[PDB]
């Protein structure tokens, strides 16, 4: 009854294929073939509501047919991944964020951005420029470490969060189209009867 | 209670047609008013209606007009333009209740006349 | 379908069971006994449309039991007649219609006044009187001679359109009531939905 | 989507009665609240509803009150000089149609609640 779809996206070496195995099974793997390509079901209690999601992640080779992206865009949730070391996989996700927006043809979609592998390795593209560009797209962005658990909740959460919003503007935006028309119909019924009234009334 | 039709007929394709609905039963000024047509061998399509703002049909916006006077509590629907694919029986309808009604909706409307045929020639 | 009830009430010796006859029957009596006590069916085509008229015509000894009102009041339209020679029946009528006001405890009813036997008889009673009382009292004067047969049908004619335009004036204040107060909740569910879309969308 | 009730029980005649309803599913502050009250062996009969103003039946106007909190979305009766001819069950009603639905009329509420006794003695 309530079920949403998450699609992450990434690139090459920056925690592909380890955040959603960590998420699901509680289990860490040092090395997994990247060839592999599944999805995942898992129930969830958030904000003492139970839901299911649904994890797709994106791999496999190189394809550009249109029966891919005809299977896909049923996705209502999209995570982009990145870690500290890959201006490569920088361009790689704004490539690919451009590429999804024309894709889906909505205005906005829920999107978050998450960076991995932080706490150990070594720290180069600044805090302040990933805020900045968190700032700049309008998504919110979360640091995560895949083998000391933290941040991927919340991470989901937040995008359910984002999808329930959007719901609830849409149904709001519809309901107060349809009073709206409503309350114009019957103003000139009202004018119109009022009208003749004051005419009959007028004769005698 | 009654409504009259006039001018229905046969005629070529590109000309130019008027018809009339009059309704002689009470007063009207108050009552919504429309015209729906069916082919046949087809279901009842909505074409035009007069409300606060007139509402129009997607297959045939752009071209037809329609006009109201409440000096006889009259309805004119005028046609130019015309292509041969709308020989077909029209009918004018009008409204009563004080509650909401839908007005694209067939079966929100109560009161019926007899209708006309329109016929184009090719 | 359409069908009106009149009764016409009068004095003694002013034109009763005179008016009646000669308006379903075409002809003239000229003694009755004023013991008979009837009443009338006929149909009519007025301003285009068929009517059906009941006719009852006051008659009978002085009666004042509950049952004779129970029975009556069933009335809609009321006719009083009057002559140009007789004080008593001027206030035989004011006193009747002193008297159906409160039996009949409507703020306003059908109520048509008639001066009968006028052209060949002594005049005496003003004209202006006659019009001075119409005008306070708010009711149509019609002059009619029975022998001649002129005014009565355009005294029912009139009365009819009383009928009419009563029944109508209650439709229109009734109908206006009912659109105002679906106006009413409509706007305040309009109004909630609005401030709620607004607080939602601020969050964001 | 879910109402709680608190407050019934059985008490003696002239005593006070506060009973409280609380919405705990989502925002309820679009949505009219209302109660109404079955004897046994009786039918549904409303008793009082939360709107653009207040609203009451006839059989006990002037001695209760209708209360609405929309901080925590709670609508609480309050019942004095009582009567022994008031015990019964009483429910908890709401209504979410966009369009117009009849206050007196019990079918035109769509969620409900599950229910109270209020048991008044002698
Ligand atoms: C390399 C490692 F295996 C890996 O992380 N992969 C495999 C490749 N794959 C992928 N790769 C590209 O482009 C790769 C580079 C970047 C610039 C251009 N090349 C050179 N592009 C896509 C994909 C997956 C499918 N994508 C796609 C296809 C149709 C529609 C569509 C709509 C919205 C969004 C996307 Cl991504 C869409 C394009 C996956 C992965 C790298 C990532 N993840
Ligand atoms: C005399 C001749 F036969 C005649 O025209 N009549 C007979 C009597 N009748 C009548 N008379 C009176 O009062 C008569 C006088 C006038 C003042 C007081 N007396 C002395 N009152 C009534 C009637 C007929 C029944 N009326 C009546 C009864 C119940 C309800 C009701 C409601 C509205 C109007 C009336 Cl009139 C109601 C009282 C008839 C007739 C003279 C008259 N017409
Ligand atoms: N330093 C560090 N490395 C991690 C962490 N989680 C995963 N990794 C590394 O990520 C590598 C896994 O490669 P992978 O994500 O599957 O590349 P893919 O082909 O894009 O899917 C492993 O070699 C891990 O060492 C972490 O929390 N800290
Ligand atoms: N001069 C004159 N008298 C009339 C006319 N119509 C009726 N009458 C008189 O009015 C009387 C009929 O009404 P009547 O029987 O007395 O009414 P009721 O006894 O009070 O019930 C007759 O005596 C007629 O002479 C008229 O057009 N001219
Ligand atoms: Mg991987
Ligand atoms: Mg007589």
């Amino acid at each position: 009854m309530t079920e949403y779809k998450l699609v992450v996206v990434g690139a090459c070496g920056v925690g592909k294929s380890a955040l959603t195995i960590q998420l699901i099974q509680n289990h860490f793997v040092d090395e997994y073939d990247p060839t592999i390509e599944d999805s995942y079901r898992k129930q969830v209690v958030i904000d003492g509501e139970t839901c299911l999601l649904d994890i797709l992640d994106t791999a496999g080779q190189e394809e550009y047919s249109a029966m891919r992206d005809q299977y896909m865009r049923t996705g209502e949730g999209f995570l982009c991944v990145f870690a500290i070391n890959n201006t490569k996989s920088f361009e790689d996700i704004h490539h690919y964020r451009e590429q999804i927006k024309r894709v889906k043809d909505s205005e906005d979609v829920p999107m978050v951005l998450v960076g991995n592998k932080c706490d150990l390795p070594s720290r180069t593209v600044d805090t302040k420029q990933a805020q900045d560009l968190a700032r700049s797209y309008g998504i919110p962005f979360i640091e995560t470490s895949a083998k000391t658990r933290q941040g991927v909740d919340d991470a989901f959460y937040t995008l359910v969060r984002e999808i329930r919003l959007h719901k609830e503007l849409k149904q709001l935006e519809e309901e107060l189209q349809a009073i709206e028309e409503q309350l114009a119909q019957l103003q000139w019924k009202a004018q119109a009867r009022k009208e003749k009234l004051a005419q009959l009334k007028e004769k005698l | 209670v009654q409504l009259q039709e006039s001018g229905g007929g046969l005629v070529q394709a590109g000309d130019s047609l008027r018809l009339s609905c009059a309704a002689s039963g009470r007063t009207f000024s108050t009552y919504p008013m429309g015209w729906f047509r069916q082919a046949p061998g087809k279901e009842r399509e909505f074409v035009a209606a007069s409300s606060s703002r007139a509402y129009y049909a997607d297959s045939v916006k752009g071209r037809f007009t329609i006009s109201r006077n409440n000096a006889k509590n009259t309805v004119y629907l005028q046609m130019n333009s015309l292509k041969p694919e709308d020989t077909a029986v029209y009918y004018c309808v009008a409204d009563s209740s004080p509650y909401y009604r839908r007005y694209d909706a067939a079966q929100d409307y109560d009161y019926w006349g007899q209708g006309t045929q329109v016929t184009v020639s090719s």
